[PDB]
RNA sequence: GGUUGCGGCCAUAUCUACCAGAAAGCACCGUUUCCCGUCCGAUCAACUGUAGUUAAGCUGGUAAGAGCCUGACCGAGUAGUGUAGUGGGUGACCAUACGCGAAACUCAGGUGCUGCAAUCU
RNA sequence: ACAUUGUCAGGUGGGGAGUUUGGCUGGGGCGGCACAUCUGUUAAACGAUAACGCAGAUGUCCUAAGGGGGGCUCAUGGAGAACAGAAAUCUCCAGUAGAACAAAAGGGUAAAAGCCCCCUUGAUUUUGAUUUUCAGUGUGAAUACAAACCAUGAAAGUGUGGCCUAUCGAUCCUUUAGUCCCUCGGAAUUUGAGGCUAGAGGUGCCAGAAAAGUUACCACAGGGAUAACUGGCUUGUGGCAGUCAAGCGUUCAUAGCGACAUUGCUUUUUGAUUCUUCGAUGUCGGCUCUUCCUAUCAUACCGAAGCAGAAUUCGGUAAGCG
RNA sequence: CUAAUUAAAACAUAGCAUUGCGAUGGUCAGAAAGUGAUGUUGACGCAAUGUGAUUUCUGCCCAGUGCUCUGAAUGUCAAAGUGAAGAAAUUCAACCAAGCGCGGGUAAACGGCGGGAGUAACUAUGACUCUCUUAAGGUAGCCAAAUGCCUCGUCAUCUAA
RNA sequence: CUCGUAGCGGUUCUGACGUGCAAAUCGAUCGUCGAAUUUGGGUAUAGGGGCGAAAGACUAAUCGAACCAUCUAGUAGCUGGUUCCUGCCGAAGUUUCCCUCAGGAUAGCAGAAGCUCGUAUCAGUUUUAUGAGGUAAAGCGAAUGAUUAGAGGUUCCGGGGUCACCUUGACCUAUUCUCAAACUUUAAAUAUGUAAGAAGUCCUUGUUACUUAAUUGAACGUGGACAUUUGAAUGAAGAGCUUUUAGUGGGCCAUUUUUGGUAAGCAGAACUGGCGAUGCGGGAUGAACCGAACGUAGAGUUAAGGUGCCGGAAUACACGCU
């Protein structure tokens, strides 16, 4: 039969009942997409900042 | 399509690893090599009454087949295997593109 | 054989001239825009006359043809070719199509219109100020034509030209005035002064 | 049929801003973007590596990842009923710094300014802005002034 | 302040005509063994600032210049537009109410600014 | 010791059997593909957005028309050269691109992305990340990296195909490359087979069944989600009116007419909705019989004439009566 | 003959014609059978069809498809059998029956049966003629016919119409 | 062979009847009536079979495949129906894929169960700052493309007219009228992105294999400085998170902007609000309009609409018009 192709007629009234979300944000991102060289060093520039504070501490 | 028989691409041939020359040759696929278990399995059920079982296909669409160059080393014998896009023509030969010169025929 | 005029009276759809997409347009048939003594000078015709639309339609090619016809016919038989400059300031570039059960609609080009807001003037008369009840019968005559509503608006510029009959004297005697073909030329303050010498030496006097 | 392409309805959004067609003048290859930096994404046309598609033209994002040509930006899109972080790959010149984080970042440095002296005395100096408040009493003088309008004109058709 | 090299913004710097430039730099200019490149030392390369010159480049000024740039209660609160009515009108469209608000035109003004280095009667 | 017979193999075999004959659709059929795509418009200045909307293009082409470097400026116009002119080559001036970039269109590009020359294969290997279509799946295309290995150039750099936006494909099976790696289950050797990683061979109805017709003898489940007859809306067309008056009507626009225009009326003609009806509103014409409308053929009474009379023609009241 | 909506022009028919078959057979049954029908038969028979009494005739076509042929014998040719290599499973090669392809015959087999142009001492008409394709290009006859859209063709007749 | 009884058939009345006398009769009118006649009994042929002087006819009122039982409660994306009350919450007719389009899956909308916490974090809104857009309008003596009319400029660009001429075409320069969905220098309104801070700013300097000529930068930090006017307005009804699941996936109307169409109670879009799913007051009446959304009552006041009479409410007041 002929139908309605397309229509986007009640489409926000949905989109609103459930109220859109900002995502989320969060200190500390995944390093996923960094420059990988970037990630690498920053493995060990974190891992000696540790050293250098757990044993200042201890 | 154009493609010069000799290449310079890199060699994953764990001596080389570098690119080395390449002798070049266009891929054919090879014979159907019965006793493969999926012939063997098409001896068997195809045996006795009811006829075909597995579906022949009809609706063929594709004018071209992408062209496969089956690579080789030249020093190792480490064979590689680069495809191209569909084409109408594949000429693997030489003939390059001369410029400057009068049209025929 | 044709669709009555009240079909394509209003405008419904968007400005659809002939271009690159279009190219079977039927050509019009109003191909004369000015009339009378056209090659009369400025100073000739003092007195503009204008017939202007109420109402935004649009004017047919027929119609404004028709009209054109008819007011020139009023207005040389009671004083002349020669007395009066009639142009058509409307030029009809909207092309109409036409459908000929609603499947394929798409239409085939079918007729040329003149969209006319309304205050747009259809049509202008230059002449003398002792001929002026002539040109208004002349134009009044030319309202039974058209569809909608039309206004005989009497001019205060002096001929088809954009300053008041006033402003225009006092431009006349000092000489930022000069003829040329169909219109006059004007002075400025602007532009290199042996420019403002070659073209309008009577001023700077 | 239907044409859902990349650069799409993309005719004058792509487009060159008249009598500045041409190379990238350098003061965009100068400039220096750092993580967290809040950047407009305007693409250019006459670079077609590294270009944003059309929805990411105008919106504004945060950098995330620095490569060498390339800032990385994070840009939020309205996808259904929620929100979802677009990450996008973008060279430096189709971005440039945006102008408000410039005037915010300045106001910090007022704000820290002015509670300095907030701490020398007179604590609670009123540092939040405020809205167009309501207008102040004013005495209007008339020496010169006097008031004087006529009614309304009348109907001219002036042609 | 001039000039040179490297620039930033990329005509207020562009274009057209005419006129000036002290010093300095820049330029034109002299030669072709070498390095180098050409049909050809015009380009390019190489050499000496040696034979000469501001003619051009180049800088600056002039122009009721063209263009470009800025401002205007200049158009104009205009055209358009958001919102409202059991407003008007047969309709086309229009008027009002609460807002937002141009462009073309027109006048006035202008015609590169500046960074780093180096040198200049 | 051949027919015959038993078994197997090739043919013949709609005589007989079973199954297949897509979808979108201003009803279905037909045509077409709007079925998988690209550019501009539609599309109403973020994005998204339909129609069998519109104007075009896609299933290719390319070892250069890919990568890099250097040099140069293109369309065209003006003036100049024997043949030679309007168009052969040569030389200068002007040339913001009016040219060219494989192919549609849009965008982009002037010491280049174009034209000429030199060198090359980065159109390479490996794994992730990302953008668009999007379920934030897949496929295709693309962007930025990173480990290499090369190209290239003096170098800064640039290159993971084509200046950018289209040019394409799952499971199963077959095949090839790689490791010479895993297994063949009593233990081995050798073939042979199976396995893992990456491609190929293809489904265009393009997320992908293996398929010719007709039915008026048809049948079943439904469907006014759907064609015809009616009613209703709309009104291209058909008819009937009106305004204006260039002209026709021996002179004289309008007694009677009337072009080019223009404004309406009808639903009885013919066209558009599939609104209602498929658990059926009995489908044309005729006959019979009643009533209604008036847009009047006649009859009654009038007005006009290019009405002398007779006969006509135009118009009014009027559906009482034929 | 459609019992119970179609009695007909449909079916049959004699006549005509075609085809197959000499019995170890034709045509047909049956699951098979030491089994059947025709058949208690024998070409003046049986079986398979087509047309449908009589008069008078049955034109042209074998290119298609079917049917048929003591017809051509390295084009294709399955299984079995033969040979080569291999340790062997296997791979290959040669030979290769019917049937297909090739050649021919058959239209009372199925079926088919044409355009453009110019031409006669009329204006066009076209015996004859020039090409395109044929296998043949509708002959004898008949017709707006129960077969012709245009079409209510044109003329005559019938009628007042 | 014929006329015509008995007989055997069944032409026409389109007769009667048509809930009949009758699931095929009755009556009249008819065909044929000595054979291919009519007929009893016996016998043979049986369902994909028979039999057929052929109608798909007949084979026990059954025939384009008899009848009986079983498989079988065969299958159904199709139609009907689906059984008590109250309370609380409460939709969708849209996305993507599917031989998909009367159906599924998937996302969305909805409920339920909660969990971690306790006004954080926010928001269908504004302001301030800062971008993006090329639509409405504007423009065309601005480009491209249309288009109007004269001016001035003299040429084997075949203007015939001499063999430098009233009777030149275009071209160039300055004017002029009119325009553009697939043209544009400009450029709104509405709509739209981001920011307005403790995950902050400042100081000191710790780490690294990244980066720099160089602890230089980069990133993440130690320690220290600043406390709710801590960095606009308004609100906040608790915030955040998870699991699972129903129905829906036919839509329709109105305002505004729209495409096609002459137009439509037409076919298609966008934003919003409705109807569907919704009563109440008004528009006489009506899914959609206006007003307003609903526990059961009482009193008051209103909305939209009204106030001669039906009919609650002024045959009120005022100025005119007809
Ligand atoms: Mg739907
Ligand atoms: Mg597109
Ligand atoms: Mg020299
Ligand atoms: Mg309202
Ligand atoms: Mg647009
Ligand atoms: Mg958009
Ligand atoms: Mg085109
Ligand atoms: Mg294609
Ligand atoms: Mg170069
Ligand atoms: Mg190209
Ligand atoms: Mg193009
Ligand atoms: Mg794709
Ligand atoms: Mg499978
Ligand atoms: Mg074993
Ligand atoms: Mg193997
Ligand atoms: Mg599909
Ligand atoms: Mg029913
Ligand atoms: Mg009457
Ligand atoms: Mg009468
Ligand atoms: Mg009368
Ligand atoms: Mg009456
Ligand atoms: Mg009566
Ligand atoms: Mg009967
Ligand atoms: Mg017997
Ligand atoms: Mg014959
Ligand atoms: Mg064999
Ligand atoms: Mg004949
Ligand atoms: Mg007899
Ligand atoms: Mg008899
Ligand atoms: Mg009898
Ligand atoms: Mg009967
Ligand atoms: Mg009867
Ligand atoms: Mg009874
Ligand atoms: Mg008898
Ligand atoms: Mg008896
Ligand atoms: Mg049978
Ligand atoms: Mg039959
Ligand atoms: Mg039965
Ligand atoms: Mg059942
Ligand atoms: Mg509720
Ligand atoms: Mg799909
Ligand atoms: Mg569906
Ligand atoms: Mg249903
Ligand atoms: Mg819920
Ligand atoms: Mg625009
Ligand atoms: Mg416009
Ligand atoms: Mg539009
Ligand atoms: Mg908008
Ligand atoms: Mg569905
Ligand atoms: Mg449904
Ligand atoms: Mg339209
Ligand atoms: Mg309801
Ligand atoms: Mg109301
Ligand atoms: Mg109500
Ligand atoms: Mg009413
Ligand atoms: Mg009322
Ligand atoms: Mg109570
Ligand atoms: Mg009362
Ligand atoms: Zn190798």
């Amino acid at each position: 039969a002929k139908s309605k192709n397309h229509t986007a007629h009640n489409q926000t009234r949905k989109a609103h009942r459930n109220g859109i979300k900002k995502p989320k944000t969060y200190k500390y991102p995944s390093l996923k997409g960094v420059d990988p060289k970037f990630r690498r060093n920053h493995k060990h520039a974190l891992h000696g900042t540790a050293k250098a504070l757990a044993a200042a501490k201890k | 399509v154009n493609v010069p028989k000799t290449r310079k691409t890199y060699c994953k041939g764990k001596t080389c690893r570098k690119h080395t020359q390449h002798k070049v040759t266009q891929y054919k696929a090879g014979k159907a090599s019965l006793f493969a278990q999926g012939k063997r399995r098409y001896d068997r059920k195809q045996s006795g009454f009811g006829g075909q079982t597995k579906p022949v296909f009809h609706k063929k669409a594709k004018t071209t087949k992408k062209v496969v160059l089956r690579l080789e080393c030249v020093k190792c014998k480490t064979r590689a295997q680069l495809t191209l896009k569909r084409c109408k023509h594949f000429e693997l030969g030489g003939e390059k593109k001369q410029k400057g010169q009068a049209l025929q025929f | 054989a044709r669709r009555p005029a009240r079909c394509y009276r209003y405008q419904k759809n968007k400005p659809y001239p002939k271009s690159r997409y279009n190219r079977a347009v039927p050509d019009s048939k109003i191909r004369i825009y000015d009339l009378g003594k056209k090659k009369a000078t400025v100073d000739e015709f003092p007195l503009c006359v204008h017939l202007v639309s109420n109402e935004l339609e649009q004017l047919s090619s027929e119609a404004l043809e028709a009209a054109r016809i008819c007011a020139n016919k009023y207005m040389t038989t009671v004083s002349g070719r020669d007395a009066f400059h009639l142009r058509v300031r409307v030029h009809p570039f909207h092309v109409l199509r036409i459908n000929k059960g609603m499947r394929g609609a798409w239409g085939k080009p079918h007729g040329l219109a003149a969209r006319v807001d309304i205050g747009q003037i259809i049509f202008s008369v230059r002449t003398k100020d002792s001929n002026k009840d002539v040109v208004v019968e002349g134009l009044r005559r030319a309202r039974y034509k058209f569809p909608g509503q039309q206004k005989i608006i009497l001019s205060k510029k002096w001929g088809f030209t954009n300053l008041d009959r006033p402003e225009y004297l006092k431009k006349r005697e000092a000489g930022e005035v000069k003829d040329d073909g169909a219109f006059v030329k004007f002075l400025s303050k602007k532009g290199s002064l042996e420019n403002n010498i070659r073209e309008f030496p009577e001023y700077f006097a | 049929g239907k044409s859902h392409g990349y650069r799409s309805r993309t005719r004058y959004m792509f487009q060159r801003d008249f009598r500045k067609h041409g190379a990238v003048h350098l003061s965009t290859y100068l400039k220096v973007y750092k993580v967290g930096d809040i950047v407009d994404i305007k693409a250019n046309g006459s670079i077609q590596k590294g270009m944003p598609h059309k929805f990411y033209q105008g919106k504004t994002g945060v950098v995330y990842n620095v490569t060498k040509s390339s800032v990385g930006v994070i840009i939020n899109k309205m996808v259904g009923n929620r929100y979802l972080e677009k990450r996008l790959n973008l060279r430096v010149e189709h971005i440039k710094h945006s102008k408000c984080r410039q005037e915010f970042l300045e106001r910090v440095k007022a704000n820290a300014a002015k509670r300095a002296e907030a701490k020398a005395q007179g604590v609670a100096v009123q540092l939040k802005r405020q809205p167009a408040q309501p207008r102040e009493s004013r005495i209007v003088s008339t020496e010169g002034n006097v008031p004087q309008t006529l009614a309304p004109v009348p109907y001219e058709t002036f042609i």
